[PDB]
């Protein structure tokens, strides 16, 4: 899912000095809420493995993965790899590595912590609509976990405290806010220790020596395509339009550079606002994503009105907007667009619930006051002209955009080259091959697109000596 | 760029830029000056001391509030306070930033146009626009229904709203506020034996009301109970000593909000404009008014307010319904959240008075659709 | 395929798919339009609620019923009611289903021409065919002859069927249905203290007079007894509590159906008219006429309707005659039934109106003899 890309470095000599390593565009979603088909990240499976029966039994974990809320909701389990000597394997490759074992030992108490946060339960209160807490057994074990203190924590979700002018005031909660709350939390600090360890790994790879002129190498996600896409199949396709535009222009500026060294010179229109009008309506004001992020915010939004919304915003106004179509009796489908990729449905089910990230800042408090490593993960998080978000005005497709914006700021500063792999068959026999899978390769790979720029010009160039050795015979 | 949320109230200037889950300067809306000569020479003080500074220097000034309810009266201490809160509160031009204000409703026309006019001319806004306290105090509660009581230091009012669509004919206005309430400690504490009359012991006076008094919710009870027990007595720390001790004028203060007749006013109290304001709408809706009752501002702060309501309210309506008062936490800045989320919404956008607009049309563009 | 059975009528649209032992979709034919203003944004409300979401917003619409008698007079709010019927209550395209009308006898020529060229044009179904709502009752009964009294919301009229020949010289139409009846009870409940006037409680009043009145087998003896003792006396539930009691106007909103001149109206009783209908047909047949009366519509689903009519009809027809009135429970639903079965039927499969004959012959194919 997450976008890796490794920086490798040259010394002034132009020989080899050092790799750089980095991550972007990382999924969180896939945390709380999977399909019904889908698993999971591979680190809840594992750790559940039972192999290895200390960490069970000093974690306090429940072996039946069936008990725990976020993890039943997916598919349990399936054949894809045997969990447990990969988990072994990955512990020696942790265990060679620079740091000590109590790292390791933080960083599977901590992700045992991020899975007992679906046990929290909370009901209404005697005469008020405030929230209070039924049970905490779960929570007395997970502040136990942690460092923390229980009443503090209960009393930091269910009464947050905010800064107002020079005082402290406390605000209400009720049940729907504390779990968006909770869930929120539990995407941030799994984010934070990824990217800790991304840091940690950075740095143990770090040589000393000087870094020249690097060579960037870049792999994400393809444009995936199912019968029920959702909110977190339409950032990837979303950022793979946005790399297809960028090709798109890349390819162009270089046939600009081949006319203009034959000096045949004609047809100057940029082939990139033709992609583009498809970009404008997602992360433009009045697009998908700012309509569906403004309307999270009012209180009372429901999917149909949500829906409506779009209809009466973009049915007809926009070029690429339109009717879904309803195929070999697929499940639903609400809208569809056109892409470099042809045409996409999308189900607006679910949306709306899961693109809340309400982060609580009296609990990040809490944590930078803890007795464990896990302050140094949350060190710093959130006059004279300011603009900070607030911790409610936080939402997920916000955070994917500025992510994005902020990795082409990196990328285009640097001449791209561009590698496509494809798989002939989906079985393992080698020589037979799937044509309508081949056939959906080329088209999320873009080479549709290409041959289609391609076409609109001249793409066949021969040279004068060519021509006549095997033409002037004609005549 | 981004949006400007100020918010003028009355007795309590509070602003802070959309997109904020709480404004970040708070402080009054006060404009001193000195009233005495002054003999050291060097020094040079300033003619005007405005805002949270008056408040240091409250024994040497005399503190005039610009706002009396709701109208501005003295529109010069108007320009002083919104200079301040945009140059020395939130160091922002406000060349580059659209300023959302907030206004009571039943108030001048000329109110209105004059502010509009201010901020375009004076200050070169690029944009602006003015919104009723009540539908931004329904925006932070979470609600699309519901009667919200809105009673600050200026003026109590009510605002029935269903489905995002307000009823203007059942609006009811009433002027006591929390200065009347200030007003009424002053007259009632005369009887024990101390007198305050200067305006800086205004600020003394406020400061007991909002420390000590509370709601009672019986009243001939309370009395009974006071008159012969000493147990609701408390004492309060004067800025220089002589500690002074209220016993029943501690709970009789804020009965003015449910017995006007007190300070001589011949309207009814809170709890029966409320009731008056749900039965002036249509019979479909009241059980989703009664169900959604929304309080918010400073002066619906009073510990026990709600249960007090609540059974004033049920006394009222017929039995067989349920009745539900709404009082979170933050009531006090319930105006400026909804105020943030107003602005912070995408489609709003559209809805600005444009600099253009308001050349071309001149000042009574705001009383248009965008009202 | 499948044909869709759709009965308009008047104050209630019922649909559904051919063959069907009942309607799928039943709602009220209400159109309604916000009145307010709307104070808060980004909700985007559409402008107009139609079906039986308009019942639910009650208290900020204002309801106007696009069919008065039996006609229509508002033919977009008829589109709006034919549209959502299509593609919300069923979620079926007509692009591929034949329908099935229905229409009250004696109506303007018009009407009926304007619906087909609409329904053809707008909605572009296959095929279609208009039936009178009283046949199909009569279907719906299992009998072959006999008069059916359909009285509905907007039309009552009596069509006289024996062996399956209709006689037209015979039919007899009264504009006197439930819609009177409710204003009838509305301008009669002021004198005892209760005004409704909004047409939000309209319907109110409707619900209490669908679950209160009934009719009376003698007038004089309810009246004495309701004048002397206060047995009949109900109480009723007003959505916002102040619970009501209707005494002697219980029974007296029904009986307009048999005393007209309540209304003012100069014509006869439903009991005077039905036997006029009786007597103004053949001599040989009026037996079977008189054993064979048939009753529909929900205006006749009144608790004892068919007693007081029977000794009506009794008294006024001759001693040596048997007199039998047939009162199904589903009286409501009985013309979407006989219109079920009568669109199953193989033989009505050559009866249907194609789009080619409409678009060879023009609007007026219907009134042809190809009806
Ligand atoms: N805890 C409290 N108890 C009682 N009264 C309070 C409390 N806090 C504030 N107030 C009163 O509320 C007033 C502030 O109201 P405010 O919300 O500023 O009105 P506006 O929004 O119109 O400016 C003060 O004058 C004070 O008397
Ligand atoms: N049991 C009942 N008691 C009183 N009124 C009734 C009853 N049933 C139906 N009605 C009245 O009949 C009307 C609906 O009749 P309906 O047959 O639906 O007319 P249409 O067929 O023209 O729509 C309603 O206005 C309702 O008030
Ligand atoms: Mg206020
Ligand atoms: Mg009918």
């Amino acid at each position: 899912r997450f976008g890796k890309f490794i920086r490798i470095h040259f010394g002034a000599t132009g020989k080899l000095a050092s790799a750089d390593i980095e991550t972007y565009l990382l999924e969180k979603s896939r945390v709380i809420f999977q399909l019904k088909a889908e698993r999971d990240y591979h680190i809840f499976y594992q750790i559940l493995s039972n192999k290895k029966p200390e960490l069970l039994d000093m974690l306090l974990i429940t072996n039946n993965p069936y008990d725990y809320a976020f993890i039943s909701q997916g598919e349990t389990t399936v054949a894809s790899i045997d969990d447990a000597e990969e988990l072994m394997a990955t512990d020696n490759a942790f265990d060679v590595l620079g740091f000590t074992s109590e790292e390791k030992n933080s960083m599977y108490k901590l992700t045992g912590a991020i899975m007992h946060f679906g046990n929290m339960k909370f009901k209404l209160k005697q005469r008020e609509e405030q929230a209070e807490p039924d049970g905490t057994e779960e929570a007395d074990k997970s502040a136990y976990l942690m460092g923390l203190n229980s009443a503090d924590l209960l009393k930091g979700l269910c009464h947050p405290r905010v800064k107002v002018g020079n005082e402290y005031v406390t605000k209400g909660q009720n049940v729907q806010q504390v779990i968006y709350a909770t869930g929120a939390l539990a995407k941030a600090v799994y984010e934070r220790m990824f990217n800790w360890m991304v840091t940690r790994i950075n740095a143990t790879l770090e040589t000393k020596q000087p870094r020249q002129y690097f060579i960037g190498v870049l792999d994400i996600a393809g444009f995936e395509i199912f019968d029920f896409n959702s909110f977190e199949q339409l950032c990837i396709n979303f950022t793979n339009e946005k790399l297809q535009q960028f090709f798109n222009h890349h390819m162009f500026v270089l046939e600009q550079e081949e006319y203009k060294k034959e000096g045949i010179e004609w047809t100057f229109i940029d082939f990139g606002m033709d992609l583009q009008a498809c970009i404008d309506l997602i992360e433009k004001p009045m697009g998908i994503m700012s309509i569906l992020e403004e309307e999270c915010m009012f209180p009372k939004a429901t999917d149909m009105t949500f829906k409506a919304k779009l209809f009466d915003n973009h049915l007809g106004k926009s070029a690429n907007f339109q009717k879904p179509r309803n195929i070999k009796g697929k499940p639903e489908a609400h809208f569809s667009l056109i892409h470099y990729a042809g045409i996409v449905d999308y189900n607006i089910i679910g949306w709306l619930q899961k693109n809340k990230d309400p982060l609580n800042e009296t609990v990040v408090g809490l944590y930078q006051k803890s007795s464990l490593k896990l302050l140094s993960t949350l060190f710093a998080n959130y006059g004279k002209g300011k603009a900070k978000k607030g911790s409610s005005f936080q939402t997920v497709s916000a955070l994917h955009r500025e992510n994005l914006n902020k990795l082409m700021t990196n990328l285009r500063s640097t001449h791209p080259h561009f590698v496509r792999c494809i798989i002939p068959n989906e079985t393992k026999s080698p020589g037979v091959m799937d044509n309508p899978l081949v056939m959906h390769q080329l088209r999320c790979n873009g080479v549709l697109e290409g041959i289609r720029i391609c076409r609109k010009g001249f793409p066949n160039r021969i040279l004068y000596g060519d021509f006549r050795q095997r033409y002037r015979i004609l005549n | 760029t981004t949006a400007l949320v100020c918010d003028n109230g009355s007795g309590l200037v509070k602003a802070g830029f959309a997109g904020d889950d709480a404004p970040r300067a708070v402080f009054p809306s006060i404009v001193g000056r000195p009233r005495h000569q002054g003999v050291m020479v060097g020094m040079g003080q300033k003619d005007s001391y405005v805002g949270d500074e008056a408040q240091s220097k409250r024994g040497i000034l005399t503190l005039k509030y610009p706002i009396e309810h709701g109208i501005i009266t003295n529109w010069d201490d108007m320009e002083k306070i919104w200079h301040h809160t945009f140059y020395n509160e939130l160091r922002v031009a406000p060349e580059e930033h659209p300023t959302l204000l907030t206004e009571a409703p039943l108030n001048p026309k000329a109110n209105r146009e004059k502010m509009t006019q201010i901020m375009f001319e004076t200050f070169n806004v690029p944009a602006m626009y003015v919104a009723i306290q009540a539908v931004l105090s329904l925006y932070a509660s979470g609600r699309t229904t519901g009667i919200v009581l809105d009673s600050g230091d200026g003026v109590t009012h009510n605002v029935p709203i269903y489905e995002g669509y307000a009823l203007p004919h059942a609006i009811m206005r009433l002027d006591l506020a929390g200065r009347d309430l200030t007003d009424y400690l002053m007259k009632i504490l005369t009887e024990r034996g101390y007198s305050f009359v200067t305006t800086a012991e205004r600020e003394i006076v406020r400061d007991i009301k909002e420390k000590l008094c509370y709601v009672a919710l019986d009243f001939e009870n309370e009395m009974a109970t006071a008159a012969s027990s000493s147990s609701l007595e408390k004492s309060y720390e004067l800025p220089d000593g002589q500690v002074i001790t209220i016993g029943n004028e501690r709970f009789r203060c804020p009965e003015t909000l449910f017995q006007p007749s007190f300070i001589g006013m011949e309207s009814a109290g809170i709890h029966e404009t409320t009731y008056n304001s749900i039965m002036k709408c249509d019979i479909d809706i009241r059980k989703d008014l009664y169900a959604n009752n929304v309080l918010s501002g400073g002066t619906t702060m009073y510990p026990g307010i709600a249960d007090r309501m609540q059974k004033e309210i049920t006394a009222l309506a017929p039995s067989t319904m349920k009745i539900k008062i709404i009082a979170p936490p933050e009531r006090k800045y319930s105006v400026w959240i909804g105020g943030s989320i107003l602005a912070s919404l995408s489609t709003f956008q559209q809805m600005w008075i444009s600099k253009q607009e308001y050349d071309e049309a001149g000042p009574s563009i705001v009383h248009r659709k965008c009202f």
